[PDB]
């Protein structure tokens, strides 16, 4: 809205990285304090600093805030392994009669090699065509990092109708899995001659196909 | 001290104006502020709008 912020930011772990956050004249720049809060994925923010000149209980002294005149600035020695948040800015905006955040910065560069992926593919069960669909399931595990895409074929035309992905979570040995499924009825699904879904990672395409008949 | 019939220049004849007007525009333009008076409501005295 008022407050405009960068969408990331790239920085070295071992030099300074900083943030610019500028605003307008009557919420920032007229003379109202700001507070910077860091948004970790899955926890509750905190407050890290408040006026740009005390330091809270239990925050380090590596943070520093500063307001250079209509903009505000924060700066961080170091990157250490909990920096994987966003920054947010808070200023008390007259317009808008109350408290208004930013728009926040993501800090990550690279953390995520190649892999080979492998996938299966199971075609729907006998208790499944009684329910008046047909959910195609094809699971993709054993893959890092998890960025697949997903495409389905009849061995004739693509299929653009029912086609979803769902994200990779962490698996016991630091890897991904994810399926992908299909909504479909039984009343097509015997007519065609085969399904099959194909992915690409990194180049390497490969491809499970089934029979129903 | 003696002047024969004829014509005869003397000085010169200058109009001076006794007004000045400099008004370069016919109205200047405005910013928005009639909203910090013209609002649904209004802030305390503890913590006033800036
Ligand atoms: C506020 O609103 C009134 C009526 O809508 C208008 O006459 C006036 O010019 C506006 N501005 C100020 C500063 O009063």
């Amino acid at each position: 809205s008022v407050l405009t912020q960068p969408p990331s930011v790239s920085g070295a772990p071992g030099q300074r990285v900083t943030i610019s956050c500028t605003g307008s004249s009557s919420n920032i720049g007229a003379g109202y304090d700001v507070h910077w809060y860091q948004q970790l994925p899955g926890t509750a923010p905190k407050l890290l600093i408040y006026g740009n000149s005390n330091r809270p209980s239990g925050v380090p002294d590596r943070f520093s805030g500063s307001k250079s005149g209509t903009s505000a600035s924060l700066a961080i020695t170091g990157l250490q392994a909990e920096d994987e948040a966003d920054y947010y800015c808070q200023s008390y905006d007259s317009s808008l009669s109350g408290s208004v955040f930013g728009g926040g910065t993501k800090l990550t560069v690279l953390g995520q090699p190649k892999a080979a992926p492998s996938v299966t593919l199971f075609p729907p069960s006998s208790e499944e065509l009684q329910a008046n669909k047909a959910t195609l399931v094809c699971l993709i595990s054993d893959f890092y990092p998890g960025a697949v895409t997903v495409a389905w074929k009849a061995d004739s035309s693509p299929v653009k109708a029912g086609v979803e992905t769902t994200t990779p979570s962490k698996q016991s040995n630091n890897k991904y899995a994810a399926s992908s499924y299909l909504s479909l009825t039984p009343e097509q699904w015997k007519s065609h001659r085969s399904y099959s879904c194909q992915v690409t990672h990194e180049g390497s395409t490969v491809e499970k196909t089934v029979a129903p008949t | 001290f003696t002047v024969e019939k004829g014509i005869y220049q003397t000085s010169n004849f200058r109009v001076q104006p006794t007004e000045s007007i400099v008004r370069f525009p016919n109205i200047t333009n405005l910013c928005p502020f009639g909203e910090v008076f013209n609002a649904t409501r209004f802030a305390s005295v503890y913590a006033w709008n800036r």
